[PDB]
């Protein structure tokens, strides 16, 4: 989740993005510097 | 803007507390975590607190952090010589999108007498009347806890403009002295009825005045 | 451990441009967001700018916006300070920092700053007023360029009593700074007061006889 701040400055963490807050796909994609990669995590959550 | 206001001064015996106030608003502090930063005269300046109350490892257990509405408070208990530093509050702004700095406090740790300062303010020379140009110094010594606030007036009006003022430093008895200059051109010197240098100082202030005549 | 030293300090005049280089090292620079700070001569500190981890955004306080960018080189891992149109308001240490790994509204570790002096003055000696009158009196030492000024009285002998202040940039480019003594007023009129001020970056001396206020 994007608060708006100064977070998107910050190295993307699934751990805090994804699990600790709900994440979008371009967030994630974020963390995974790749998009295949992304999607296939997608599939889960 | 900058606003985060915090208190000049504060200060305290070796072992006792102290706390610091970081006074902001809405946009700022109200919506966002406040850090504090610890300053020594001429060195970087170091992470004390973070996210209000969070301590980076390293800073002793006796600092610690607060928060109510749109104010923060740095609290610091059983004082240490090394702590006697500036001390600067911290918080983004939703509102101007930007970092706020707070205005600074200046923590001393006390070793001798608070002293009031005795103030003295010289007119401009005639000598640099002639060179066609201005200054009033107003020269602050004497006092303890080093932090001053001036404030210059012309005649009874405040003046913020062409004015210098010195970091309190200190003298051969240990004791500290400021300065303040307040640049004018003749004219100015001339037309007013008089000019004023306020010194405030631990719950005082000290005013001189001169004139023209 | 986490270092970071500025560099690229120094005298420039208005309007000019100047690249200040923050060279980091004991940590992945990539990994982290930085920031650029800066303090005016006695003043508090005021926050400039922030740059992504990665470079792709940043943001500016107002007061450099348009003027001054921000960038980085994380394969040299090095960040960057352009300042273009350079102000005497843009006088005083630049301060680099890093952010935490995940809040970049915080500032863990910075550097030694950088000192940036904006001014179109060049090598100058001091012109000397005096401050006239236990008695204050006092000389007035005004308009001179590189800092090291030095006073004393009456050619040294005079010395419990005195103090002379740290220099103040003015808005004219050039220095100024006071020092004073406190001497028995009984003694005005029949002991005379000289202020000795040595300016050697100008290989100039001047002493100034301090007289008792005759119109006033
Ligand atoms: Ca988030
Ligand atoms: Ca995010
Ligand atoms: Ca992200
Ligand atoms: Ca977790
Ligand atoms: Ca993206
Ligand atoms: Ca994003």
């Amino acid at each position: 989740y994007n608060s708006g701040k100064l977070e998107e400055f910050v190295q993307g963490n699934l751990e805090r993005e994804c699990m600790e807050e709900k994440c979008s796909f371009e967030e994630a994609r974020e963390v995974f510097e790749n998009t295949e990669r992304t999607t296939e995590f997608w599939k889960q959550y | 803007q900058s606003v985060l206001t915090q208190p000049p001064s504060v200060s305290a015996a070796p072992g006792q507390k102290v706390t610091i106030s970081c006074s902001g608003s809405t946009s700022n502090i109200g919506n966002n975590y406040v850090s504090w930063y610890q300053q020594h005269p001429g060195k970087a300046p170091k992470l004390m607190i973070y996210d209000v109350s969070k301590r980076p490892s390293g800073v002793p257990d006796r600092f610690s952090g607060s928060k109510s509405g749109n104010s923060a408070s740095l609290d610091i208990s059983g004082l240490q010589s090394e702590d006697e530093a500036d001390y600067y509050c911290a918080a983004w702004d939703d509102s101007l999108s930007e970092f706020l700095f707070g205005t600074g406090t200046k923590l001393t740790v006390l070793g001798q007498p608070k002293a009031a300062p005795s103030v003295t303010l010289f007119p401009p020379s005639s000598e640099e009347l002639q060179a066609n140009k201005a200054t009033l110094v107003c020269l602050i010594s004497d006092f303890y806890p080093g932090a001053v606030t001036v404030a210059w007036k012309a005649d009874s009006s405040p003046v913020k403009a062409g004015v210098e003022t010195t970091t309190p430093s200190k003298q051969s008895n240990n004791k500290y002295a400021a300065s303040s200059y307040l640049s004018l051109t003749p004219e100015q010197w001339k037309s007013h009825k008089s000019y004023s240098c306020q010194v405030t100082h631990e719950g005082s202030t000290v005013e001189k005045t001169v004139a023209p005549t | 451990g986490v270092q970071l030293v500025e560099s690229g300090g120094g005298v420039v005049q208005p309007g000019r441009s100047l690249r200040l280089s923050c060279a980091a090292s004991g940590f992945t620079f990539s990994t982290y967001a930085m920031h650029w700070v800066r303090q005016a001569p006695g003043k508090g500190l005021e926050w400039v700018a922030i740059i992504s981890y990665d470079g792709s955004k940043k943001y500016y306080a107002d007061s450099v916006k348009g003027r001054f960018t921000i960038s980085r080189d994380n394969s040299k891992n090095t960040l960057y300070l352009q300042m273009n149109s350079l102000r005497a308001e843009d006088t005083a240490v630049y301060y680099c920092a890093r952010a935490s790994i995940a809040a970049a509204r915080v500032l863990d570790y910075w550097g030694r700053g950088t000192m940036v002096t904006v001014s179109s003055a060049s090598t100058k000696g001091p012109s000397v007023f005096p401050l006239a009158p236990t008695a204050a009196l006092g000389c007035l030492v005004k308009d001179y360029f590189p800092e090291p000024v030095t006073v004393s009285w009456n050619s040294g002998a005079l010395t419990s009593g005195v103090h002379t202040f740290p220099a103040v940039l003015q808005s004219s480019g050039l220095y100024s700074l006071s020092s004073v003594v406190t001497v028995p007023s009984s003694s005005l009129g029949t002991q005379t007061y000289i202020c000795n001020v040595n300016h050697k970056p100008s290989n100039t001396k001047v002493d100034k006889k301090v007289e008792p206020k005759s119109c006033d």
